[PDB]
């Protein structure tokens, strides 16, 4: 209901709610989560650990 | 990094190492295929950057070495006044890096969210710096989770001036810390499986000494400048 409580349930960014993601990601079907929109998005480990 | 662990291949794919008069003298972070962010005191001399590095003494075929064609220290950096204040610089590479599982940028949120993520209070630092106070540098990339230290505790730890856009991180009893050679490298915060750059490894006194902490530059203070100068 508001960004000032649990970040409006947004995985990355919230705006008074409208969730958004950093470059290389798109807002998922659930309108909260962020999913890769490019082959190698920033800040993620893709080699097996 | 004193008291850290060996990073696995591709665990910190945004990490780069800088080579100059001495090899592996500072670290840096990939902003995008053409730009690295580091500390200004590191590049204050011809430099080369190596991305996709894991073990500096063994060719793993994931490395990408590039010449630096432009160095942009922040306009408020002045080493003759203070070597470690406004301590951030950008390096432009001669040819773009090829993004892959070993060479991937670090995310950078806006000013507000970079400060929110720093305030989560736990970040990861990495680099090939000294593994002991006045000791040998690492061959394999090291990493360490460091807690954020409150400003009042930070100010009491040193006689030197800690400005408001610097932060302290480390442990009350020492033993684990960043060290010389890690400078310029990243301090990142994991936000639900995506890492964001929250600090630049900057300076400190005796590495891992009880009562002393590593000092870092707040990335939130420089986000507009980083995004303006590194635009592709
Ligand atoms: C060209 C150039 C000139 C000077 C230096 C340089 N000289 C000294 N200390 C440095 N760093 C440092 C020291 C202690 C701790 C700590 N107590 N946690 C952490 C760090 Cl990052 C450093 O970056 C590097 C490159």
């Amino acid at each position: 209901v508001t960004c000032n409580i649990k970040n409006g349930r947004c995985e990355q960014f919230c705006k008074n709610v409208v969730c958004s993601c950093t470059e290389g990601y798109r807002l998922a079907e659930n309108q909260k989560s962020c999913e890769p929109a490019v082959p190698f998005p920033c800040g993620r480990v893709s080699v097996s650990q | 990094v004193v008291g850290g662990e060996d990073a696995k291949p591709g665990q910190f794919p945004w990490q780069v190492v800088l080579n100059g008069k001495v090899d592996a003298f500072c670290g840096g972070s990939i902003v995008n295929e053409k730009w690295i962010v580091t500390a200004a005191h590191c590049v204050e001399v011809k430099i080369t950057v190596v991305a996709g590095e894991h073990n500096i003494e063994e060719t793993e075929h994931t490395e990408q070495k590039r010449n630096v064609i432009r160095i942009i220290p922040h306009h408020n950096y002045n080493a003759a006044i203070n070597k470690y204040n406004h301590d951030i610089a950008l390096l432009e590479l001669d040819e773009p890096l090829v993004l892959n599982s070993y060479v991937t940028p670090i995310c950078i949120a806006d000013k507000e969210y970079t400060n929110i993520f720093l305030k989560f209070g736990s970040g990861y630092v990495s680099g090939w710096g000294r593994v002991f106070h006045k000791g040998a540098s690492a061959l394999v990339l090291q990493y360490l989770r460091v807690p954020l230290v409150d400003r009042a505790t930070c100010l009491r730890s040193t006689k030197f001036t800690i400005y408001n856009n610097m932060f302290c991180a480390g442990f009350h009893e020492g033993g684990r810390d960043s060290c010389q050679g890690d400078s310029g490298g990243p301090h990142v915060t994991e936000v639900e499986g995506t890492s964001f750059l929250t600090g630049i490894i900057s300076w400190g006194e005796e590495c891992a000494m009880k009562g002393k902490y590593g000092i870092y530059t707040k990335v939130s203070r420089y986000v507009n400048w980083i995004k303006e100068k590194t635009k592709l």
